[PDB]
């Protein structure tokens, strides 16, 4: 009963990603301390969600940095925002255009409260 | 071709039937949301001091919406006040806190979203405050004025905790990487991080964030961001490479950030965490309070995915009329 | 003048600063009270400015190292601090006494901003990043970085601490910490998806944090930055 | 003893991976068919290695396009491969630049022959 | 010649049909043999086609729909192909006989060409996608891609299959799918990251894929395209 | 200043002091796997298909086998394609061996692509000259390599970029299964072919240098993802159920989608081998391939000693530099 479900839930998310446009204007430049809080910013310049391997990336990318003590070294001197926000468009059509749902599908079979991801905003 | 176009339209016809057989699907299992959740109310209704000191801050808003707690959409807008959410066992490390965080932080407004914000106050041309604002209107309706500056937090646009947590345990407490030495052990000292210090009300532990986040990764993260908690001042001192951003003494004096400190005559705050109260039948009744918050997010999920499938199906609705429109004219 | 607004705040310990300085080690370690350091052009932009550091932190004693703070106070086995302290024997003999906490700022154990300056301007402003909305240019209400507003004692800008770093670089730079100013409280508002650390809005509130609003009948601040002569 | 080994060789290739530079000319289109198809067309045309967890993010990217049948669609249609090399440059940026060796010990820690994704090509000569 | 070429194969069905067309529903389905249906400028590439492509594909009938292959041949329950089948009684009756395998292939069921094409040139060549070396533009030996080498029968250019796809969209896409052409051996190795699916040499050896290198002494084949008239 | 740059090159020292024992560290690791494979070495030494090869007299296996039955060429060579896979029953190798064709079947395979360009040499007319490797062999030893002949090179192989079975012995790829529009499976199907391949455990892993299989590079590359189905009418019946390529255990073969094979099928002499049944043999491949696992972890190791100096020497010009600035400052 899980199974079909959460194949159906996984082939609908994807189609809707899939139609989301990428937007025309990318000339901007966030100050951001950490990957998540441009990702949220830039949720909010723009009128669009992200995808849910995208926002799953960037919470590992951010959980990536933790430790060694560049954590007090402020990110946006590593990275110019410019660069930081062409990867994370270029990552999430990626993440919109090629990927499977059955892939996903075992993704969110792993855990459950999978929702923490998917954005309730919509153009 | 023709008999590619026809084939063609033949095939938007089974996707525009799919999706309305996913809709079909999505109302089933809302409406399976929907028997779960009012089972969980009935069950509920079956199973069915701080207050002074905020009241003496009597200029501040927080007395203004405890006094109204005594007697509209703010007071469904808003949380609560800090010093509500929070609860810690011992006396001494809760005053400790509350000296810490000050009166003005201590004695904030939490609400939901940024317009629960825009509710409180209205601005002028000029943008002074006019009193025709929901809080002033009311606590003049009622008795004393808000003349001191007092503080708002929106929990939607709080930067969330990104990292990990600890698995095995209940009150969900976050793990962080806990100081070193240069070369040996860690500092000697160390009693703990802060955050993980304050007890949560277990009706607060998940899906308060419309994300699902709970109130320590969000609120009390804020306030407390990553700093340590020593027993005594010399090993708080003795302890200077080590800290990331606050330390605290449990005997003594507080430091800010990492060249600050502080000395002096410590002013104390009047207002304190209160200490929590472990009763196993408002236990088991805030279990089920949380297993209503976890049902009621759950069902806010499913509906914004019936948004998103109605917006799909009537994209498909548009595209197959107008595919048709045009083969009919060809 | 400032100092009378030093010297109103009797429970602190920088009108017993000030008041040495009308009539030992404390004050040679000491560089001196926050106040007395920054000056602001305008008058608002001042106001508002104190009123975001707050009384407390505008009242702070600065000193060089670590060891001018344990100069500053001592502690028995008690804990507690007795009057055999620095600044307690020295108001005690002198005056008033110090019943409030008040800051103490070591210019040493400060976190210095490691960030390229501008070449040109003087007083050596930071060359930090300015947002832009995703059509343009910068945001409508954006008047600037508040730690490059302040005007300095030009005998500050160098060889302040040991390694060679400025007094912006190191007090303001930890006491405004790359937070943006604002005319319209609307400007403020419309822009609040680029602001990194705070904003400051020229007529009116001011946020610390991201989702920190700070509204209500605006509490003032006596002591304000004085004017630069 | 297992434990202390992982992280010193974790530093050790960190600070390598973070002492290789990218490089200035980045003009070239390889046509290609799966993920891990570029990036071996592009270690073989820039004599620089990529990091370990580019390559395992490469890898799971090229796993993820299994099962629906868009296999048959040729990965050189839907993205232009210009795009694509961009956005590994960028991300190959971000993991040498920004990452502790610690959490990258653990992740060698969690599974052996972490030597497949490792390259063994030098920058020098 | 190149009927004379299809004939000297005598094991073949080429040569079979060819022997029909010198002198039932099987050549009506059947569109024609691969040689025949191809034509290329010069002499050399045209052979390094034909070994690229061996003597069994480019020896290969070419029909149109599925039922035209059931009408090519005949099982019966034993599993083997007697000579009740359509070319099988065809060659008893006329002549020589079909001893070795060759290839049939449909129209229908391949794999068509969905991608964009050149607009205004003629023969409607692919817009197929140049590689680039990092420097600048393409590798040095780059002549272009085989599938576009191809010249062809303007009569197969469009609607040959029942979609309206043309004949290079689906025969020629499947035997030569994106496969460049370059003019020496070490302009080819040079060039071997650039490669997706095959490289042909103009002087010498081929490689079908990406890690299989052919070499040695140069196995030809006897039949090639014919020139263009 | 003076007193930053003094902690500079005091931690410049510091971490060149580390980059010592960093180094020192691995000589003993490396050390130790010496000390563990002499150890096994030891333990280890303590304890037809030719005459089908030698059939083609022309092509190159044929010279490979002749010579085996008497350089540097020989070393590179891992070996040929015919004598790598092993099958147990009879007809499905014939029909394999009759789908990948005699061409693809006698290739030679070596490690890496040098080993390939040692094989042939080319002059600027582009001849084949007999002063090529296996050319001067096969002529100093007797008849010559008129057929071309396949090279393929285990490095350039693109390797299966998916997961395997991981309990599994042999390491046998699990690749989806072919699905109708309805829930259920083609009811021809066997097996993809890849998988059918019965492989020598020597070769199983580290065989690449990136400690890749053999399965995934060499017989991924030759079996890419095609069927084998029972009977013919299976074959037809599941048409667009197929991707790749088909192959029934009955009679022909289909390359493509649409390319269909049929009539007389023309035999390949050349098979894969039947496996043996021995398991002293097993015992003694089980102790090789545990050899060669412990030899690649120690290959790896030397590559991370590479890396470690490459840092220490530019550690080390930096730290002269930096002592000559601060001296003349």
């Amino acid at each position: 009963a899980d199974e079909g479900s959460l194949l159906r839930r996984a082939e609908m998310y994807q189609d809707y990603m899939k139609q989301v446009p990428i937007p025309t204007n990318r000339g901007s430049l966030i100050p951001f301390t950490s990957w998540v809080g441009l990702s949220i910013s830039m949720k909010q310049l723009y009128g669009q969600p992200l995808h849910y391997l995208t926002n799953v990336l960037l919470q590992r990318w951010d959980q990536s940095r933790f430790g060694t003590d560049s954590e007090e070294q402020r990110l946006d001197s590593i990275i110019h925002p410019t660069k930081a926000e062409a990867t994370i468009w270029l990552v999430e059509e990626i993440h919109r255009l090629t990927p499977s749902h059955l892939h996903m599908a075992l993704l969110w079979r792993s855990d459950p409260m999978y929702h923490s991801f998917i954005d309730p905003i919509f153009p | 071709n023709s008999k590619r176009l026809e084939s063609d339209l033949e095939a938007m016809g089974n996707k525009i039937k799919q999706h309305e057989d996913n809709l079909k699907f999505l109302k089933s299992q809302k409406n399976k949301m929907d028997e779960a959740i009012v089972d969980l109310q009935v069950h509920m209704s079956k199973l069915n001091d701080i207050n002074a000191q905020i009241l003496r801050h009597e200029n501040s808003a927080a007395g203004v919406l405890s006094l109204v707690e005594t007697l509209l959409m703010l007071t469904k807008g808003v949380v609560g006040v800090v010093a509500k959410l929070g609860k810690v066992n011992d006396e001494n490390l809760s005053q400790i806190l509350s000296n810490y965080l000050g009166t003005r932080s201590m004695l904030a407004v939490v609400c939901r979203n940024y317009e629960s914000v825009t509710a409180l106050e209205a601005y002028d041309n000029h943008g002074n405050i006019d009193i025709n604002a929901g809080l002033h209107c009311l606590g003049s309706s009622i008795g004393r004025e808000i003349g001191d500056s007092f503080d708002a937090i929106c929990l939607e646009n709080l930067r969330p905790y990104v990292g990990q947590h600890i698995a095995d345990d209940l009150q969900r407490r976050l793990d962080l990487l806990k100081p070193k030495l240069p070369n040996g052990e860690c500092p000697p000292g160390f009693l703990g991080f802060a955050v993980n210090m304050i007890q949560i009300d277990p009706a607060y532990l998940l899906c308060v964030t419309s994300y699902g986040y709970g109130l320590r990764e969000t609120l009390f993260y804020n306030l407390f961001s990553r700093l340590q908690v020593y027993k005594t001042r010399a090993d708080m001192i003795s302890a200077l490479p080590c800290i990331s951003d606050g330390a605290v003494s449990l005997d003594g004096g507080i430091i800010r950030k990492t060249g600050i400190f502080n000395l002096g005559n410590r002013d104390e705050v009047n207002v304190r965490f209160a200490k929590p109260t472990a009763s196993r039948t408002m236990d088991n009744y805030s279990e089920a309070e949380k297993k209503m918050k976890e049902l009621k997010w759950k069902k806010e999920k499913t509906l914004e995915d019936i948004k998103r499938e109605q917006v799909l199906r009537e994209h498909a609705v548009f595209n197959f009329g107008k595919k048709k429109e045009e083969f009919v004219r060809c």
